[PDB]
Parts: C-alpha cells; sequence; structure tokens
C-alpha cells in the first residue's frame, strides 16, 4: 500500500508543477527592461558600538528606531542607544551559548534563546529597578534558532527538532505546534499584519503557516542547500531567502513560485542574513566573505558593497523608518550605516 | 558640553562598561574544553573522575586553575550548525576505546574517520587535541587471543600488547597534517587516578605555545 | 513593596548638630540617585542635596552649602544627612526621593514620608512663577493650571524638562507628568499636559474629590532645581 | 505503521494543490507599482541631507 | 666617491621604503594587525624618520668635510637624531617587557591589557626620551657660557664636559641592554617542554639573533664616547653608520620573523 501512496504523491507533485508552469508567462526581469536603474549607493559607517568581548550572534531593532539589542556568546545581552552610543541596560545570562534575541513591539520585554533549549523572557519596566527573568519556556528537544514577538502575551520560536511553536507567556504552555519539515529550521519572519508567517529549514524548503489554525499552506523548493535567513517584502506578498550556495531568491505568494535569483560569479560563500528597505527597492544581504552586498530588487544587479568588518556578519536589520542599517559580525562590534 | 541631564546617563553607561570589563577579566581565568567521542567510547568514565538535554558543564579546579568541560553528545542534531559556536576553546578531549573487534561497520574505523573529520574541520584547524585511549586492561586481555589484522588489513608485526597499542596511536596521529597543533596521548585504564594531571600539563603547554607564537617570538 | 522611612528629628537648640537617616527596602538601592527635598512649616518645597549612584557626583543648594553633608552606605542601604551650625530657618519636614536616570526613565517617582525637625528661636537661578494661588473647583469639572518659567526649557536634544507633583493633605507628594508630556505609571489617564517653551499647562478632565491638593512644577534643565509656590484646589 | 504518515503526506499535498494562482506578469507589475509609489518615503536609496539625518 | 654618495643613499631609500613595507602591511592586510603590533608600528615610525633625514644629511656631511647647512640649524638635526634614537631603544625595551609579561603571566595579561595601555606605554617611551635628550643639547651651550662649537663641524657640545658624558651613555645604552638580557634569559628558560626543530631551539635562535644584532650594532658608538671624553676625527664615519644599519634591520628582525608577515609579499 506504500507504493500506491507514493504514486499518488508523484501524481500530486506533477499536477502542482504543471499548474505552476501554466500560470507563468514571462519573467520579472523581462518586465523591468524600461524602468531606470537606481544608480550606485554609497553608505558610511556612522556609529560603531564596541561593548562586547565575544562574537555577536543576534540583533534586533526596537519599534521607535532608536533602541537596539545585542546577544553575544560572552554571556551578555545589552541594549544600546543608537544616537548617543550609550548602554542603557546589561543583562547577565544563564547560558553563554545564545543564537537569537528579540525586542517586543511595545518595548516592555525582550527574549533570548540558544543551545540550552530554553527561551528566556525578560522584563524591563520592573518597579524594583533592575531587570528580571519573567518566564523560562522549555518544551523543545533541540536548539532554538529564531524568536519573534507577536504581542506582549505570545511569542513564536523555531527550533532544531524540525518543529516550530506558538507560546502563551502568562501560562507557559505551547498553544499550537507547527510540524512538517524534514530537517532543522533556522529562520523565521512575521508578516506585517501578524496573521501568517514563513520559516526556512535546512532541507532547501520554505513553508507558509497561519497562526490561527496551524496548517501549512504553500511550499517553495528552489534552492540546493540549507536556507539560513528569511524576510518579507514590506507589503506582505513576497519574501527573500538566503542559503549556503551563494544565492538568494524572491518568492511570490500569489504566483506561488520563484521570480528572480541573485548570484554573481565572484561569490562562493553563503548567506547569513537578508533584509529589505522601506520601499522594497533595495535588498541587503550579509555574507561569509566579511562584507554586505546591496542588490537591485527589480533589476538583480549589484549596486554597492558595505565592507568594513574583520570577520563574518551574523546579524543584520533595518529600522522602521528606513534611516539606518545595522550589521553585526563575529568581531564583537556593531555598525550603523546611512 | 551642551549635554544637560543627559549627564547621569553617561555615568551609568560608564559604570556598566566597568562591570563588563571586570566580568571579562574574572572569566578570563577559566579554561575551556570540549569533549567528543562515540557510543560506548567511555567518555563517561573520564567525566566521573572529574566530578569526584542540551549542553552539560562539568566543573572542577586543580592547582589554582579554573576548568570547564562541555559534553555535547546529548545534542543529537546536525553537527555542522552548532560547532562553530564552540571554537576558541583551549583543547578538545577525544575518547577512543581500544576495543575494535565488533561491528557497531567496525567501531575503530568509525572512530578513526570521526577523528579525521574533526581534525581537518575549517574551525578547528589550530585547536590542539588531547587523546585518551581507554580500556587499557581490556585490550590486554583481548589481544591474547585475537590478531590486529582484523582491524587493519595492512598490519605487519607482533601480536604483543605495547606494539599493538603503538600502531593504533601512530595511525591516529597520522591525521594532523597541520604545522601549528599537536596531539597529546595518554593511555587511560579503569581504576586509574591522575587523569586530571594529564590535562593540567597539556593545558599549560598549549597556553605557553600560543603565547610564544602570538608575540611573534618564533 | 517599595518603602522609604526616615527618622532622627527633634527639637534642638540653635548652633547644634544632628544626623538624619533614610532607610530603603524593596528596590535596587545601589543603582539609584537620592535627593533631599525639604518643606517649611507652611511654605513650599526647597531642594537641598543630591548624591549619585556610586557616590560620584554631589550637588548642594547655595543656601545650605558648607553646613550640611550627604552620604550613603549602600551595603546596608541607608542614606544620611549630617548638618552643623543649625539656623532658625531650617525648621522643616525633610524628604527622601529616588531619581533613576536613563533614556525613557521616570525620575522623582517615589517619595518618602519624611521627618520633622524644629529649632528654637535664634542670580542665575531659574525663577519659576505660578501666579494663581488657589482655585475652587466642583466635582466633575475640568480645570487647567499654569506654570510659567523664565528661561525657555526646550533643550537642543528635543527634550523639555518640566515635572508636576501633587501633595495631598497630610501626605507625601506623587509624580504625575515627566518631561512635559509623559504620563506617569499608576496615575489616571485623566491628566494631560501641553505647552510651548515657557508657557506650561496641565489639563484635568472630569475631576473627582480624590485629586484635591497642591500642584508643584519643577525644572530639571540644570542645577539647582527650582519649584513653584503651588496652586491649591479646594471643594466648592 | 508508515501508512498513516503517507496518508498524512498525500492529504497535505491535496490540500495545498487546490490554491488559486494569478498570472505572473500581474504579480510583477504589482511589485513595480509598489516600489514606484513609495520611492519618496525611503531614506536609503535617495540620500537625505545632513539637516534632518539624526545620525550625523 | 660618487658611488658612496649613491650606494649609501640607496640604503636610506632602502631604509625608508622597507619600513613602508611595514607601515602599510599592518594597515592593508589587517590579519597581521593585533593588539601587540602597535609597538612594531611605533618602532617603524621612528626608524623611517631616521632613514630619511639623518641618513641623507650625514651622507652629505661626511662627503663635504664640514657642515655649511646651518651653523645654528644643526641643533634641530641633533635633536631629531637623539630623540628618535632613544625612541627606538625604548621601544625595544618595552617589547622585551611585554614579552616577559605575556610568557610569565599567560592567562590574565592579554585580557587585562587594553589598546589604551599599549598607547600609553608607547607615548611614555617617546616622551621620556624626548624630554631627556632635546633640552639638554639645547641648553648645555649656555651653561658653558660660550658656544664652543665652531663652524668647522657640528656635534654635541658637552663632549668632554663634566660627567653628563657618562650618564648619557650609561642610561641610553647600558640600562636597556642589561634589562633586555636578563628578561630574554628568563624568557628563553620558560620555553622548555614540561611533558617529555624543537619549539625551544626555534625560539632561542631568535633571541640570540635579536640580542646580537642590537649589541653588535650599538657597541662601537658608546664605547667611543667615554674614552673620547677623557677617536681620530674619521672613526665616527664608521661609528654613526653602524647605528643606522641597526635602524634599518629592525623591520627585518622583529617584523619579518613572524610567519604571517612574510606571506604579504
Ligand atoms: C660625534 C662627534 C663628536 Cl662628539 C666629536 O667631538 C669632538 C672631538 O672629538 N674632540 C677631540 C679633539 N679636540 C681637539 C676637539 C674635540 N667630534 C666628531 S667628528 C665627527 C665626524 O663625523 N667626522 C667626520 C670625519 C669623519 C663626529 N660624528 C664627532
Ligand atoms: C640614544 C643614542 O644615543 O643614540 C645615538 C644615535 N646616534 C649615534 C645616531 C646619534
Amino acid at each position: 500500500e506504500l507504493d500506491q501512496l507514493r504514486q499518488e504523491a508523484e501524481q500530486l507533485k506533477n499536477q502542482i508543477r504543471d499548474a505552476r508552469k501554466a500560470c507563468a508567462d514571462a519573467t520579472l526581469s523581462q518586465i523591468t527592461n524600461n524602468i531606470d536603474p537606481v544608480g550606485r549607493i554609497q553608505m558610511r559607517t556612522r556609529r560603531t558600538l564596541r561593548g562586547h568581548l565575544a562574537k555577536i550572534y543576534a540583533m534586533h531593532w526596537g519599534t521607535d528606531s532608536r533602541l537596539l539589542v545585542s546577544a553575544s556568546q560572552d554571556g551578555k545581552l545589552i541594549i544600546w542607544d543608537s544616537y548617543t552610543t550609550n548602554k542603557v541596560h546589561a543583562i547577565p545570562l544563564r547560558s553563554s551559548w545564545v543564537m537569537t534575541c528579540a525586542y517586543a513591539p511595545s518595548g516592555n520585554y525582550v527574549a533570548c534563546g540558544g543551545l540550552d533549549n530554553i527561551c528566556s523572557i525578560y522584563n524591563l519596566k520592573t518597579r524594583e529597578g533592575n531587570v528580571r527573568v519573567s518566564r523560562e519556556l522549555a518544551g523543545h528537544t533541540g536548539y532554538l534558532s529564531c524568536c519573534r514577538f507577536l504581542d506582549d502575551n505570545q511569542i513564536v520560536t523555531s527550533s532544531g527538532d524540525t518543529t516550530c511553536a506558538l507560546w502563551d507567556i502568562e501560562t507557559g504552555q505551547q498553544t499550537t505546534t507547527f510540524t512538517g519539515h524534514t530537517g532543522d529550521v533556522m529562520s523565521l519572519s512575521l508578516a506585517p499584519d501578524t496573521r501568517l508567517f514563513v520559516s526556512g529549514a535546512c532541507d532547501a524548503s520554505a513553508k507558509l503557516w497561519d497562526v490561527r489554525e496551524g496548517m501549512c499552506r504553500q511550499t517553495f523548493t528552489g534552492h540546493e542547500s540549507d536556507i539560513n535567513a528569511i524576510c518579507f517584502f514590506p507589503n506582505g506578498n513576497a519574501f527573500a531567502t538566503g542559503s549556503d550556495d551563494a544565492t538568494c531568491r524572491l518568492f511570490d505568494l500569489r504566483a506561488d513560485q520563484e521570480l528572480m535569483t541573485y548570484s554573481h560569479d565572484n561569490i562562493i560563500c553563503g548567506i547569513t542574513s537578508v533584509s529589505f528597505s522601506k520601499s522594497g527597492r533595495l535588498l541587503l544581504a550579509g555574507y561569509d566573505d566579511f562584507n554586505c552586498n546591496v542588490w537591485d530588487a527589480l533589476k538583480a544587479d549589484r549596486a554597492g558593497v558595505l565592507a568594513g568588518h574583520d570577520n563574518r556578519v551574523s546579524c543584520l536589520g533595518v529600522t522602521d523608518d528606513g534611516m539606518a542599517v545595522a550589521t553585526g559580525s563575529w568581531d564583537s562590534f556593531l555598525k550603523i550605516w546611512n | 558640553t551642551l549635554s544637560a541631564e543627559d549627564k547621569a546617563a553617561v555615568e551609568r553607561s560608564k559604570m556598566i562598561e566597568k562591570n563588563l570589563k571586570e566580568d571579562g577579566i574574572s572569566a578570563a581565568k577559566d579554561v575551556k574544553l570540549l569533549l567528543l567521542g562515540a557510543g560506548e567510547s567511555g567518555k563517561s568514565t573520564i567525566v566521573k573522575q572529574m566530578k569526584i538535554t542540551g549542553i552539560v558543564e562539568t566543573h572542577f579546579t586543580f592547582k589554582n586553575l579554573h576548568f570547564r568541560l562541555f559534553d555535547v553528545g546529548g545534542q543529537r542534531s546536525e553537527r555542522k550548525k552548532w560547532i562553530h559556536c564552540f571554537e576558541d576553546v583551549t583543547a578538545i578531549i577525544f575518547c577512543v576505546a581500544l576495543s575494535g573487534y565488533d561491528q557497531v561497520t567496525n567501531r575503530m574505523h568509525e572512530s578513526l574517520m570521526l577523528f579525521d573529520s574533526i581534525c581537518n574541520n575549517k574551525f578547528f584547524i589550530d585547536t590542539s587535541i588531547i587523546l585518551f585511549l581507554n580500556k587499557k586492561d581490556l585490550f590486554g586481555e583481548k589481544i591474547k587471543k585475537s590478531p590486529l589484522t582484523i582491524c587493519f588489513p595492512e598490519y605487519t608485526g607482533p601480536n604483543t600488547y605495547e606494539d599493538a597499542a603503538a600502531y593504533i596511536q601512530a595511525q591516529f596521529e597520522s591525521k594532523n597534517r597541520s604545522p601549528n597543533k599537536e596531539i597529546y596521548c595518554h593511555m587511560t585504564c579503569a581504576t586509574d587516578t591522575n587523569n586530571i594531571q594529564v590535562v593540567f600539563d597539556a593545558v599549560t603547554d598549549i597556553i605557553i605555545a600560543n603565547n610564544l607564537r602570538g608575540c611573534g617570538l618564533y | 513593596d517599595v518603602q522609604l522611612v526616615e527618622s532622627g528629628g527633634g527639637l534642638v537648640q540653635p548652633g547644634g548638630s544632628r544626623k538624619l537617616s533614610c532607610s530603603a527596602s524593596g528596590f535596587a538601592f545601589s543603582s539609584f540617585g537620592m535627593h533631599w527635598v525639604r518643606q517649611a512649616p507652611e511654605k513650599g518645597l526647597e531642594w537641598v542635596a543630591y548624591i549619585s549612584s556610586g557616590s560620584g557626583t554631589i550637588y548642594y543648594a547655595d543656601t545650605v552649602k558648607g553646613r550640611f553633608t550627604i552620604s550613603r552606605d549602600d551595603p546596608k542601604n541607608t542614606l544620611f544627612l549630617q548638618m552643623t551650625s543649625l539656623r532658625s530657618e531650617d525648621t522643616a519636614m525633610y524628604y527622601c526621593v529616588r531619581s533613576i536616570y536613563y533614556y525613557g526613565s521616570s525620575p522623582f517617582d517615589f517619595w518618602g514620608q519624611g521627618t520633622t525637625l524644629t529649632v528654637s528661636s535664634g542670580g542665575s537661578d531659574i525663577v519659576m512663577t505660578q501666579a494663581t494661588s488657589s482655585v475652587p473647583v466642583t466635582p466633575g469639572e475640568s480645570v487647567s493650571i499654569s506654570c510659567r518659567s523664565s528661561k525657555s526649557l526646550l533643550h537642543s536634544n528635543g527634550n523639555t524638562y518640566l515635572y508636576w507633583f501633587l501633595q495631598r493633605p497630610g501626605q507625601s507628594p506623587q509624580l504625575l507628568i515627566y518631561r512635559m508630556s509623559n504620563l506617569a505609571s499608576g496615575v489616571p489617564d485623566r491628566f494631560s499636559g501641553s505647552g510651548s517653551g515657557t508657557a506650561f499647562t496641565l489639563t484635568i478632565s472630569r475631576l473627582e474629590a480624590e485629586d484635591v491638593g497642591v500642584y508643584y512644577c519643577m525644572q530639571h534643565l540644570e542645577y539647582p532645581l527650582t519649584f513653584g509656590a503651588g496652586t491649591k484646589l479646594e471643594l466648592k | 505503521a508508515s501508512i498513516a504518515q503517507a496518508r498524512k503526506l498525500v492529504e497535505q499535498l491535496k490540500m495545498e494543490a487546490n490554491i488559486d494562482r494569478i498570472k505572473v506578469s500581474k504579480a510583477a507589475a504589482d511589485l513595480m507599482a509598489y516600489c514606484e509609489a513609495h520611492a519618496k518615503e525611503d531614506p536609503l536609496l535617495t540620500p537625505v541631507p545632513a539637516s534632518e539625518n539624526p545620525f550625523r | 666617491v660618487v658611488f658612496i654618495v649613491l650606494v649609501a643613499g640607496s640604503l636610506s631609500l632602502v631604509t625608508i621604503i622597507g619600513n613602508i613595507l611595514v607601515m602599510v602591511s599592518i594597515k592593508v592586510n589587517r590579519h597581521l594587525q593585533t593588539v601587540n603590533n602597535y609597538f612594531l608600528f611605533s618602532l617603524a615610525c621612528a626608524d623611517l624618520i631616521i632613514g630619511v633625514f639623518s641618513m641623507n644629511l650625514y651622507t652629505l656631511y661626511t662627503v663635504i668635510g664640514y657642515w655649511p647647512l646651518g651653523p645654528v640649524v644643526c641643533d634641530l638635526w641633533l635633536a631629531l637624531d637623539y630623540v628618535v634614537s632613544n625612541a627606538s631603544v625604548m621601544n625595544l625595551l618595552i617589547i622585551s617587557f611585554d614579552r616577559y609579561f605575556c610568557v610569565t603571566k599567560p592567562l590574565t595579561y592579554p585580557v587585562k591589557r587594553t589598546t589604551k595601555m599599549a598607547g600609553m606605554m608607547i607615548a611614555a617611551a617617546w616622551v621620556l626620551s624626548f624630554i631627556l635628550w632635546a633640552p639638554a643639547i639645547l641648553f648645555w651651550q649656555f651653561i658653558v657660557g660660550v658656544r664652543t662649537v665652531e663652524d668647522g663641524e657640528c656635534y654635541i657640545q658637552f663632549f668632554s664636559n663634566a660627567a653628563v658624558t657618562f650618564g648619557t651613555a650609561i642610561a641610553a645604552f647600558y640600562l636597556p641592554v642589561i634589562i633586555m638580557t636578563v628578561l630574554y634569559w628568563h624568557i628563553s628558560r620558560a620555553s622548555k617542554s614540561r611533558i617529555k626543530p624543537s619549539r625551544e631551539k626555534k625560539v632561542t635562535r631568535t633571541i640570540l639573533a635579536i640580542l646580537l644584532a642590537f649589541i653588535i650594532t650599538w657597541a662601537p658608538y658608546n664605547v667611543m664616547v667615554l674614552i673620547n671624553t677623557f677617536i681620530p676625527n674619521t672613526v665616527w664615519t664608521i661609528g654613526y653608520w653602524l647605528c643606522y644599519i641597526n635602524s634599518t634591520i629592525n623591520p627585518a628582525c622583529y617584523a619579518l620573523c613572524n610567519a604571517t608577515f612574510k606571506k604579504t609579499f
């Protein structure tokens, strides 16, 4: 009976591929033959934030485009002021191996996680002064890779046990569980309206979930290695995925397939972070070869480089008003560009 | 100055930075080690002399030196993704059992292949390995009624004990192929005190070698 | 709970000396700045001293420098004020406040209950005026109070340092607005503020009987800190 | 016992095989329109003068 | 003689250009640069200045037979000369100190040290030398009462005057040599392998090379000075020219011995 269901699955995938081929008429690079190029983009290191000692693994902006969080492997989680290069808090951690950090949209809580299989949630506005651990969520069997806040009551985490979870903070119970991947999931991004999200695993696949019911809705498979970072387009109808084969692609939700691929022969190294700009015209991608590249999101031609790091960039993120981009690498420093 | 108040904030920031520097100085004293092995390798033994899911942190102090041991065999996940966080360690402790007679594919060959994999990794090119050969007395009983040709097809020589052990040790040390690291060997046995001093000497030697080469004194 | 209790006050003949202590229990005392704000038998508030976290910076009022001294002993979480050559103008209630300072913080949030001290018979400051002395109000009505400064309070950083307090009868003052717009934690949403530069207002909507007292405005642009006379509110 | 796993896989494929799709040129035009409309509100591709850049 | 003014001038060109092969290699390669390369950078800075100015000017001097450039301007050269010379020697002494601390305090010293610490040490090494040398040369003229130095040549005035002649020699040479010998002895002893080209031989070779270079180059000048106070005019031709050779070999000994440096051809 197993072979019958295998044949049925083959029929299903043939139907899917046929439909995807039928709905395709011309490529997006053929549509953009007339629109003018954006020119080269030059950016300067405006601020350098030198507080840590070990390598930096995560970073996330705040909502007001001024506050920042850094998570590094020396056991510290220190929030910065971007305009005045100050430190406003210094949170000592329990486990020194951290791979993710988060900042709440309202600025009241932050999160952290790592190889200790526990997502910790810290309270910043305590009446008694210092910052404290509010909960310690522990339901996974593998390590955590990416944690994102929905609101002050619920969080979404992605782990190494090939599963993702939605938590409720006041209770500590894993409200809904997302499953279906074959290998480790290593990235996650929330849509602007926070109703549905995407995740990127190490089986060269990215899936689209919905947080209300918990059902995988679309599967996209183009890559040839592990996918390491994911971010949406601003309008919530496309996203960009970075992998370990020197390639990053743009997938369309409505068309249900790939649109462009961004690779140039000079680069062999893999991606570690991907983000967009405010309007979606530019695409920023970190790399293992110690630099950051800017692509034309509609023309697919490099428009500049953000060099200036002694070691590989591991985190990357832009603000909510499009003013600055922050890059953090294993050299224990963070940079701000404008 | 034109910084109004706006002035206590900088004082708090400097206090925080002082705390970061003091914590770094305090945490610079300890020595970091990583523990690797395979099933039935016997790493639990070398752990149990130390004590007297996720990552476990066995902890001990010997002769005014602060030690940390990380056993990550419990992390049953993809290895390529969580080893890079474990670079900058002082040394890697490797456990090999002198019992290759049975299939898990031979266990000894699996251990040799895994040693080759970990020795030539991109991140661990310059991290010295301290090597432990367990079951010293069991292999002594075994070799009395078995040849080493079964483990290694190419072996030629005696079927005694010391020579057989030396052949295995040489085969393992054959894999380093780099000029800036060394493999230290100690043949442990059950009921054997001192396996902590075999680590103290190695760690001191590694630290002084790294200091000599770092200050360009070579 | 957060608690600040003072003790060590009494009737002392002029020219004497005395030591005051402020005991703290319920917060991270070592990471706070502490002030001393005093109040005459029936007059308003007057700032006295200040000590920072780590005891780095100390400031004094010009009228009390040299006679007094301020110290803290953070292992035992107690604050001190040692005063010598007492004068007849120093008969006052003495308070103890906490003044955490960072981006987005809420300084002057908790005020102690104070101690009574009585003594027997024997030009660049930012003067701030509150022309109204009292306003009679009826429950449920909307009332607006004013505080006019001398120097414009808008620093180049975009900030504007003005605070508002409320002193209920027979109690200790609370904090309502910090930096001219930010409503404090625990205070009702009824209160709101506005202004531009030197003209300041505080708007109360649907006032009830629980918010009757005297309102003070404080400047924090530069030391020394200055208060106002305070506008009183009374029923009917 | 793997029959349940295969049934789940085929059910998921059938549930994700009934999604309506738009024609690609329309999806390409939508992104171009969005990136053209919001070009004046993006302080990255068109540099902003130092007068109102807060990182200067 | 048109060749000695040319062949030795190439040495000044060699001395300057190579030090560039030291200045830039730290800046561009960025893998060679660490927290313990600022000292080599400062030494390269001093040695470059001696190579351009002092070498060219003296090459002119020794071929003329006298100094017409300036009867009064010569004080600036001498000041630059002795200031930068003492700068190089202080940098070598500081390098010896840092190596001793790194070997014999293996775990705490690197983390305790900060870029500010290295900068302060280098600044002190410069400033002590400059304060020691420049005012003394500029002022002992007046304590004589008359500027004895005529237009026949130019040199340092207190040559046979008082005991400043000894003190200057004993400090500037004889203190760093003794300190750097005892330190390098203790360092070469600490390199033995407890466990049991050995790692110890490869280090003792370098120690002997550096020590022999410094002592051999600076032996002639200082031994001349003392006995001269109480030299046929010609012998200083060779005495000064050995010190500049020491200056030009410093980028070879300290910098090129490191393995990572040689790759950056
Ligand atoms: C450094 C120096 C000093 Cl301190 C010096 O001292 C003067 C001197 O020796 N005496 C002894 C004999 N008395 C009659 C007069 C004073 N004299 C020279 S001459 C020279 C050079 O370069 N001569 C050229 C021919 C090679 C020097 N670098 C030099
Ligand atoms: C410190 C010192 O005495 O250096 C002398 C250098 N020389 C011989 C070029 C003037």
